[PDB]
């Protein structure tokens, strides 16, 4: 939807192309142009390699979604930001169940018959030692030999008070303490397979500057392997989550369910833009027409063409993993 | 194994009880 | 923060389905409430009686393992 | 040491090399509450294409 | 908490080792441990106060 192979005879499609040519027409300059497209169709092209193709001067000037980084600001020139990008961290959402089996789960369904069994068979042994009839013994069990039934059965009933207790934490911590991650942070640390893109500077950043191992690092060619990356989670060879630019993960939120949230907000947030020949005096002649171009409106009437596709879906916004006991656990 | 006690404990019961329903037959 | 464990719409629920089941003892009972106040504490009313043992047993557990479910996590949130 | 009132302010940004000049000289009553939320690092200034 | 090498892998904390050996360039070749934690030590009173 950005950049794309077209068979128009302008040649290319997109939206940072049709921010490209609506700048033109500003300039007061008739600008004879052509489209070379540069990578194959089988995965993104490097975008360190696109870049070395405008210093190598094989191309005036790279339109695209360049992301302006600290050395590709060294070696060409860029124009100002006419798009707003940062990199942040998709990952799945939290499915907290909530149902009356998660009430009676912390024990095994045979030992839900077996507890309740064995109170009546012993329950039962209080009628040798003594529907409206069987309710009398009820009466005699509020609080000899028949007292020694009942010193047995008290600790009996101290122990399922006493490992229910226990399998009931032992599910609300490993419920919070599975492997989750609610920031960058989070990521860096608990040594779990990451996707990004491929073709990108977020593989050489997380590599160069939030030491991550380069095993680590899983690339991913297309939109639909950015989802059975995530369906199989850490396990199965997929990978916990995806690092990639803002505008990339608004579509990808609209294009599936509402099954994955941007976890954390952008830890590098820098922007897009057009990435010129180095000191060539367009980048002060469209930098001008972009700022003309956005503060005129057209550069966000040009975003609702292309990038219309926006839905919230509030699954979860920020929740406090605390206490919160279920309300079918108690339904 | 705690409700092996449950069975140790109250089949011991039994046979006290049995024994008392011997001893029922005595008088 | 004490209070944190059970969120707060499930307190007024244990708390008012307490005086519910606690209207069952003055069904099967200022001089009929003060007697109402004898078989709370400790037939066919009395088979309430095992049950609501069983629900506060499960109270017990929740609100500890609610608890735990927090002074522990608590320990391991860098 | 006034915190958020008195006219004090609540946290200091600052960058990383001069938070461990101050650490030092303080003693631990200061935590440095997160990480390098933009990591870039220091360098020379030279005139353009020099 | 540590009871093996894989408890060591995983658990990314930093790791003296002695200085000049083989043991700084076999785990970062194959255990895959960053070189960021792997710390170099001199003699036998560092190997203390490190600890
Ligand atoms: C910094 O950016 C540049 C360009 O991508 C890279 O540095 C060198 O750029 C020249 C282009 O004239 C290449 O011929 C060299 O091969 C590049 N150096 C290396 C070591 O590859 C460099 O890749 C970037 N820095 C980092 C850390 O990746
Ligand atoms: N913003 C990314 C895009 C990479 C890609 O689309 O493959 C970059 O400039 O590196
Ligand atoms: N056995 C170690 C000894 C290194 C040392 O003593 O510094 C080696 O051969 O590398």
């Amino acid at each position: 939807d950005y950049v794309s192979k077209d068979k128009n005879p302008p040649g290319v499609r997109g939206y940072c192309i049709d921010v490209f040519e609506a700048a033109i027409e500003l300039l007061p300059y008739p600008v004879p142009r052509t489209y070379i497209l540069y990578g194959d169709g089988k995965r993104n092209p490097s975008y360190d390699n696109l870049v070395n193709e405008v210093v190598a001067d094989n191309f005036d000037v790279a339109v695209g979604d360049i992301t302006i980084v600290t050395n590709r600001t060294r070696y060409v020139d860029f124009t100002q930001p006419f798009i707003e990008s940062g990199l942040v961290v998709v990952a799945p959402v939290k499915e907290a169940k909530s149902s009356p089996w998660s009430f009676l789960k912390p024990f095994t369904i045979e030992m839900w018959a077996v507890t309740g069994g064995f109170f009546l068979f012993v329950g039962a042994m209080v009628w040798i030692l003594e529907q409206l009839i069987t309710i009398f013994w009820f009466s005699f069990s509020t609080m000899s030999l028949g007292r020694f039934v009942l010193i047995i059965w008290l600790f009996v009933v101290l122990i399922i008070n006493s490992s229910y207790t226990a399998s009931l934490t032992s599910i609300l911590t490993i419920r919070q303490l599975t492997s989750r991650i609610e920031g960058i942070d989070s990521l860096v640390t608990s040594n779990e397979p990451i996707g990004v893109q491929d073709g990108t500077f977020a593989r050489n950043y997380l590599i160069n500057e939030l030491n991550i191992l380069p095993s680590r690092i899983v690339p991913l060619k297309d939109e639909e392997q950015y989802l059975s990356a995530l369906q199989r989670g850490p396990n199965a060879g997929g990978v916990a989550a995806i690092v990639d630019e803002l505008p990339y993960i608004e579509v990808l939120l609209t294009n599936s369910n509402c099954k994955f949230r941007t976890v954390g907000q952008e830890f590098t947030r820098t922007g897009w833009g057009f990435a010129f020949q180095r000191d060539s005096p367009l980048a002060v002649d469209m930098s001008t027409a972009i700022l003309q171009l956005s503060e005129e409106g057209e550069l966000e009437k040009i975003h609702r063409k292309w990038l219309n596709y926006k839905h919230e879906c509030s699954m979860q916004i920020s929740n406090s993993e605390d206490s919160q006991l279920s309300l079918k656990s108690f339904w | 194994g705690l409700f092996l006690i449950c069975g140790i404990t109250c089949f011991m019961a039994l046979t006290v009880f049995f024994w008392r329903v011997f001893w029922q037959y005595q008088r």
